[PDB]
């Protein structure tokens, strides 16, 4: 028997249940779990890894909870998870060893005995916010939901407590102990025996890696009466340059607890511990949205391959998708059934839902040599009667919207959307904190009663309308950023309930620029009569009558699964180049349709684009100005006054 | 164990220095010339001698500066030895000073780790401060607090506080000292503070600094409100800013195992932050005489230079001309009584909203020698002009880097005029009225000189500029501030198909990826050095 | 000591009168205001409004020093706000051994136990004549600590103990003490939507109200009888509490069972006595005036924290 003190794990038992279950592992979850051709489901990643020499390596729950022997081994890295991976690390060399046994290979051997691995669980089991964390369950294998706040520099911490001897030209090495360096004040007594004679270098030291992130709980039940709050954390080395503001996270981790002193003076501490959390592993993408621009992101993809560290930071395919992608591309009901399917709990609203996919298509994104960039953005109103649902769609949009912040009415100013300056409440230093504006970079930014909002809030949007760049000059701070969110906003009309008779340009209490400068826009105007209510009616009540709408998946809708995956490749993939045919309808549909600005122009063309990327087409055509001209026409509805 | 490398090292890079020489031959084979480098140096007695990397990772196939580079630190004593006696061997009170340039690979100030450490490593920023000059120690004398016992050396990078040997050891308590300002050896220091660049930075980013610091005779290199290219060494300084955050806090202290009977542990808190040390920086971001010669030459350069200034932006001479003629400053000096001239000039547009006003901003910033694009309302004049700082970190105050107080010799362009507040109007008429600008605070005192050529964009009251009535009544801002303006511009649409096309044409195409659209007479590449030539000709 | 091995919490409850009269007092609701000094530590009740309450955090009760050499514990017990840690080796091995090897402390032998803070607020008709009312701090630990949300009718039980604070030392003259209380039972007359659970009696409650009949104009007939009339009103503000349903449509989305209600209207009829009484009987109930705090007093607020440094 094998035992550590006041604990129940075996190292070698475990060892053996480890190599066991890993042997013997063919989704188990796929036939106990549930009811859903493979074989050995992790071996594979074992096989593979060998050749690329990394470090690193994944490992669910669901697969030792599905496991006959591993359902102790659960509860056992539950609760002693730093113990149970530094088995783990053992037990994984042991078993590539122990299958190297079956092979004969070149002589690479130099390497995996001196190297070192390490373990991450990442899809475990779920946990209500903090408020679930009373003393009773600290230090436990963790996962929680939320966004990033503030980043802090790195903090080198003491690895190799280096020592000079002041005489008989020696050095001196020890290391640390639980945290603590012990300086040996003797100096090597056999050569000289001077008791307390030794000095300290820093450059010659070994140092460690850490940062500390800020980040916002977003939970999925709250009590009678929360709030938002802010946690601190912390990441070690190889996990640097990985989370950042901008990104909705699932994250896994320990709860730990740590005090602090009362000063830089001496050694007095406080009754109450301060907390904190301490990462094993980090989640950037999910199933249910889309992911960041890829050529948004070259410089931070090129520095995670050169460190080493691949944690995930874009969703890979498999071929056999890829083939029902070009197969559900070869029929030609797409251009409806993406609308139809990105809202079914909703009456038609065609061109609007077809805008807003364009809008998620986005569009082009070319650079120039030095002086040049046309991102791909189009800013959208809309505008009608109340009572419908756009403000539904905006909250959808910003729910399926990886990157974007919502704003509403008067209740915001240009000091807490562009940079502002605060003070951190444990450092007590000058320290920023990121704008709204900057924070969806890239994606989506929702308004709504664009009308009421302040005068000195509207004022900043003319330049993030144009170049994407925001300037700052206040305390401390000189740069200018960039802000490649999108504008998606709702608009109220002038007074209430409308005008029909009178010109709607200026019927919106609202100067003509501001709107004609708006890419499209759309009108929900109210026009009352049968064959348009009787059918949104029962469309509205058959939601209500299942407890939940399952039964509207009939009318040929898509899942958000396959949608989703198929506009991350497509926006990913395919950059249609503008064509010669598309000249002599675009320019001769632009100036029919002045008799107002020539940013419908700039509007037209990124649409047109969007719309050859849809299709999967690497070339722009003809017939994509003629959709985005009716489209247009439909949209403000030309044919009325 | 580098008691014994270090010394092989030193001899290896010496037997380097010495091998090569002046070679050079017909611009041939080229042998490195070190010994008439220090030669030409010690003409002067400057000892701050160059080093290139690639002359020295070329010999021993690199292997050599691969293990130095990472154990830069443990060899530099050595290295500088080395140099000394390079110096004994082939020359005839003595401070020396090294540097190695155009490193081979960049690091931004995110591409840092702990791996780095003592590890030469170069870097590349921006400069938001400077510092005060402040002599610091090199070499310190120290006196027996019982007798006149003086010894002349000096424990210099860190642990500055105590030596211990006496000569006549014959001492109750020779553990303490006492000290000497006299004999002592003094050079230049110097802080500046260095900061992230734009066309390298991340989303939801600020941009992150830290400080890095001088030594030498090399200082006097740096400037505010500049990008530079560092290369140093990874030094690291104490602090207690880091305290209050999570985790594990590692703590130093003696031991008292294995001898005993001998707060009393005497307790030290470690924790560092990771500054860094620069030995050498420059400033980052011929036949030119007959390419200009053959440009002058033609008569409708004027008009070449005009249309050339723009080509992303489709007409509007007047803008065109207007910009080119800012960057041109008059003559201040043509008075008797000493009251001085603004001798440069102003500019302003307007225009309704859906115009290319500010494509010429984006130009001008990006191709302006000096100058800044911001935000126009959200900014304070605390921003603006410069809130300094008041006696942190011990040392004195320092003049903050003023965002409008920049542009000496350039421009300062700023979009959004009409929402600007009243502080900053009463500020930008204060700074205008003459070139000269007055700050105070905490009591403090400042006075700074400049002559900035401003040009913003206006934004009429409603968008809409009534044709039929006055400047004054649209335009909305205090009469002072209106005058002191040269020009005046406005950009006003019409219908006019014909061209309207055209336009759109120009537009259309310049969804084309790098397209010839933008064909000019000739590039930024020769225009800046002929407004350099041009800035001072004397009319 | 023995504090280490204990498995279990306390947390008393004082009596309810009504049985201290059965055969026969010594706590009734009080105020901020009437401590009369002398109340220190005694058993109390004391009623009033919670404002702000931190949010929960841990506390040592008794430390886990192990010895690296000796290879025993030791207990370093701590009662005060602060102590100094035991650096140097006093274990009993070691005070027979010329060598006295470092110890160091555990993450998980050590004890632990809640520590958050409330603070109480006067009810307005206990105020005296133009008396502008006072504060009061309470400490919690461990269990109890969830059942406290700020805006509700209490009850707090315990007892009222001091503190060493002295003032600020200047206007002081010694002996001065900052107080709190202990916190170990709540009951409030306001019952939350989420303690529901049947019994053998509320049952029958129902069961007797539905079986007199017209229970919903019944319902809108006892919306505040003080004012007259306008069943069709107070119909209105039943079914503003009622809310509605909850629905998901579960492709990102759901909707609000929730209503959205108001009164147009001349003044002269009544219109004030309705909210009034909705917010006397429905819980998480709120009232406000027109102008004045409007600008952020229905807004998000920013603030540091008494007990703790952080932005609350
Ligand atoms: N139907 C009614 N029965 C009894 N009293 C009434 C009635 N209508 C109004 N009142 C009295 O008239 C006053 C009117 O005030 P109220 O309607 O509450 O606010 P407001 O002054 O804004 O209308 C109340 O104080 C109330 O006592
Ligand atoms: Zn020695
Ligand atoms: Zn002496
Ligand atoms: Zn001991």
């Amino acid at each position: 028997l094998r035992i550590i003190w006041g604990t129940n794990v075996s190292i070698q038992e475990c060892t053996t249940n480890f190599r066991n279950f890993l042997m013997s592992f063919k989704y188990k979850f796929r036939k106990i779990l549930d009811e859903r051709d493979e074989e050995l489901y992790y071996i594979k990643q074992l096989n593979e890894m060998r050749e690329l020499g990394t470090s690193n390596l994944n490992l669910d729950a669901r697969n030792l909870l599905a496991y006959k022997q591993t359902e102790d081994l659960y509860h056992q890295l539950l609760n002693y998870p730093q113990e149970v991976i530094s088995i783990m690390d053992q037990t994984i060399k042991d078993c590539m060893v122990s299958l190297i046994v079956d092979n004969n290979l070149d002589y690479d051997l130099d390497e995996i005995e001196t190297k070192f691995y390490k373990v991450r669980p990442y899809n475990v089991g779920s946990c209500k916010g903090m408020r679930e964390l009373n003393p009773n369950d600290i230090d436990k294998l963790i996962n929680l939901k939320g966004l990033v706040l503030r980043s802090t520099p790195v903090i080198p911490d003491m690895k190799v407590a280096f020592f000079k001897c002041n005489v008989c030209d020696h050095t001196m090495a020890v290391e640390i102990d639980r945290g603590v360096i012990q300086e040996p004040a003797r100096c090597e007594r056999i050569d000289c025996n001077e008791p307390n004679s030794m000095s300290l270098i820093h450059n010659r030291c070994s140092f460690a890696d850490k940062q500390v992130i800020k980040l916002q709980e977003t939970p999925d039940f709250v009590p009678d009466g929360q709030t938002p709050h802010s946690i601190s954390l912390c990441v070690y080395d190889e996990l640097v340059d990985s989370c950042r503001a901008g990104d909705r996270i699932e994250v896994t981790g320990t709860f730990r607890s740590i005090p602090i002193r009362a000063n830089s003076r001496q050694r007095v501490l406080k009754s109450l511990y301060k907390t904190y959390v301490d990462v094993v592993h980090v989640k950037k993408v999910s199933d249910k949205r889309l992911d960041v621009d890829t050529s948004t992101i070259e410089q931070e993809l090129m520095q995670n391959k050169v460190d080493h560290n691949e944690v995930e930071e874009v969703r890979q395919i498999t071929d056999q998708d890829l083939a029902k992608i070009r197969e559900v591309a070869a029929r030609e009901d797409l251009y409806s059934l993406l609308a139809r399917s990105i809202a079914p709990s909703i009456y038609e609203l065609e061109d609007v839902k077809k805008g807003i996919l364009l809008q998620l298509f986005g569009g082009t994104n070319k650079t120039f040599t030095k002086g040049g960039r046309y991102r791909g953005d189009i800013n959208i109103l809309l505008c009608g009667d109340p009572s419908t649902s756009k403000s539904q769609i905006l909250q959808y949009v910003h729910k399926i919207t990886p990157r974007g912040v919502y704003t509403s009415g008067k209740g915001s100013s240009a000091v807490g959307l562009t940079a502002y300056i605060t003070r951190d409440v444990d450092t007590k230093q000058l320290v920023l904190e990121s704008g709204a504006l900057v924070l969806s970079d890239g994606g989506v930014c929702c308004i709504d009663e664009f009308d009421k909002m302040s005068d000195s809030t509207r004022s900043v949007l003319h330049e993030v309308m144009e170049q994407q760049t925001i300037s700052i000059a206040k305390a401390g701070i000189i740069t200018t950023l960039n802000a490649r969110s999108s504008i998606l906003a709702s608009a109220n009309p002038i007074g209430s309930r409308y005008n029909p008779n009178l010109p709607v340009t200026e019927n919106i209490d609202l100067p003509p620029p501001l709107l004609s400068r708006f890419d499209l826009v759309y009108l929900v105007l109210d026009k009352v009569d049968e064959k348009n209510d009787r059918e949104l009616a029962k469309h509205l009540t058959n939601l209500y009558l299942e407890d939940k709408p399952e039964h509207i998946s009939q009318d040929d809708v898509l899942p958000v699964e396959f949608l989703t995956m198929y506009i991350s490749y497509a926006k990913e993939h395919i950059h249609p180049i503008i064509t010669e045919a598309a000249k002599t309808e675009l320019v001769r549909a632009y100036v029919g349709m002045r008799k107002a600005t020539t940013r419908q122009l700039e509007s037209m063309i990124r649409l047109a684009e969007a719309h050859a990327k849809m299709k999967l087409k690497n070339v722009v055509e003809l017939e994509d100005v003629q959709e985005a001209v009716r489209l247009i026409r439909s949209a403000i509805k030309d044919y009325a006054t | 164990v580098d008691d014994v490398t270090g010394e092989k090292v030193r001899e290896a890079f010496e037997q380097f220095l010495e091998d090569f020489s002046v070679q050079s031959t017909d611009t041939g084979e080229v042998e490195k010339v070190y010994r008439a480098q220090i030669e030409f140096m010690k003409i002067y007695d400057l000892n701050t001698i160059y080093i290139d990397y690639q002359h020295l990772s070329m010999r021993e196939n690199g292997a050599l500066a691969m293990a130095i580079s990472e154990q830069y630190y443990r060899f530099l004593p050595f290295l500088q030895k080395g140099l000394r006696r390079v110096v004994r061997k082939y020359a005839p009170e003595r401070v020396f000073q090294i540097s190695f340039f155009n490193l081979p690979t960049v690091h931004r100030i995110r591409d840092i780790r702990s791996e780095k450490i003592g590890s030469l490593l170069s870097i590349s920023g921006t400069v938001t401060r400077t510092s005060e000059v402040r002599p610091e120690l090199y070499k310190a004398s120290f006196t027996c607090d019982m007798c006149r016992a003086i010894v002349d050396n000096v424990e210099q990078s860190f642990k500055y506080t105590e030596p211990t040997f006496c000569p006549n050891p014959s001492c109750e308590n020779r553990a303490f000292w006492t000290l000497n300002v006299t004999r002592s050896r003094f050079l230049d220091w110097q802080k500046v503070r260095i900061q992230e660049n734009a066309n390298e930075i991340p989303t939801g980013s600020m941009p992150r600094t830290l400080d890095v610091i001088l030594r030498g005779d090399s200082v006097e290199r740096a400037k505010p409100g500049d990008r530079c290219k560092f290369t140093g060494v990874e030094i690291v300084v104490p602090d207690v800013t880091q305290l209050g955050l999570p985790g594990v806090k590692p703590s130093s202290t003696l031991d008292t195992r294995g001898i005993s009977k001998t707060r009393s542990l005497g307790v030290r808190d470690l924790t560092y932050k990771i500054s860094f040390l620069a030995c050498h920086v420059i400033s980052i971001g011929s036949d030119e005489i007959n390419e200009l010669k053959e440009m002058v030459k033609d008569e409708h350069i004027y008009d070449k230079l005009v249309r050339s200034i723009a080509p992303a932006v489709f007409g509007h001479e007047a803008v065109k001309k207007g910009i080119l003629l800012q960057m041109l400053g008059g003559v201040h000096k043509s008075t008797v009584e000493g009251i001085k001239l603004r001798g440069d000039i102003n500019i302003c547009v307007v225009g309704d909203p859906s115009t290319s006003k500010s494509q010429f901003l984006k130009y001008v910033v990006g191709f302006a020698p000096r100058s800044v694009y911001t935000s126009g309302k959200a900014s304070s004049a605390a921003g603006l002009t410069a809130a300094v700082v008041r006696d942190e970190e011990g040392g004195d105050y320092t003049i903050e880097a003023g965002a409008l107080m920049l542009a000496d010799n350039g421009i300062c362009c700023i979009d959004e005029f009409d929402k600007m507040d009243i502080s900053d109007q009463v500020a930008i008429h204060e700074a205008m009225e003459q070139q000269t600008i007055s700050i105070a605070k905490a009591g403090i005192h400042a006075t700074l000189n400049a002559r900035t050529s401003i040009l913003a964009a206006a934004n009429p009251v409603g968008g809409r500029y009534n044709r039929k009535l006055s400047l004054r009544g649209n335009l909305n801002m205090t009469a002072p501030i209106m005058s002191r303006f040269d020009l005046f511009f406005v950009i006003l649409d019409d219908c006019n198909e014909k061209i309207d096309t055209e336009l759109a044409s120009h537009i259309v195409d310049l969804h084309m990826k790098r397209d010839e659209a933008i064909e000019p007479p000739f590039s930024a590449e020769q225009l800046r050095r002929y407004i350099k030539y041009a800035r001072t000709f004397k009319p | 000591p023995p504090n280490l091995t204990r498995r279990y919490f306390l947390y008393f409850k004082p009596l309810s009168q009504n049985c201290a009269r059965r055969y026969r007092i010594s706590s009734k609701p009080l105020s901020v205001r009437q401590i009369k000094g002398d109340f220190l530590g005694q058993l109390i009740t004391v009623r009033g409004i919670i404002t702000r309450v931190s949010d929960v955090k841990p506390a040592v009760e008794v430390i886990a020093y192990t010895c690296d050499q000796c290879g025993y514990e030791v207990f370093q017990e701590v009662n005060s706000r602060t102590f100094t840690p035991l650096s140097e080796c006093t274990s009993e091995e070691c005070s027979q051994n010329q060598t006295k090897g470092q110890l160091f402390m555990s993450t998980r032998a050590s004890k632990f136990s809640a520590f958050q803070e409330c603070k109480i607020q006067e009810l307005s008709q206990q105020v005296p004549v133009g008396h502008i009312p006072r504060s009061l701090n309470i400490h919690v630990n461990g269990t109890l600590v969830r059942s406290l949300s700020p805006g509700d009718i209490v009850d707090v039980t315990g007892i009222f103990l001091p503190a060493p604070y002295t003032g600020f030392k200047a206007l002081k003259a010694g002996l001065l003490t900052e107080t709190y209380l202990e916190a170990q039972f709540v009951r409030q007359h306001k019952k939350k939507f989420a303690s529901f659970s049947l019994t053998s009696d509320v049952e029958e409650r129902v069961m007797e109200l539905i079986t007199s009949g017209d229970v919903y104009n019944r319902l809108a007939k006892s919306i505040a009888p003080e004012i007259y009339g306008n069943l069709d009103v107070k119909k209105a503000l039943l079914l503003l509490l009622v809310g509605g349903v909850d629905k998901r449509v579960g492709d990102g989305m759901k909707i609000r069972g929730d209503i959205n209600v108001c009164l147009m209207g001349d003044p002269g009829v009544a219109k004030s006595q309705l909210l009034k009484a909705i917010c006397k009987i429905s819980p998480r109930g709120v009232y406000t005036t027109g102008k004045g705090s409007s600008g952020v007093g229905l807004t998000a607020a920013v603030m540091k924290d008494p007990v703790t440094d952080e932005m609350i």
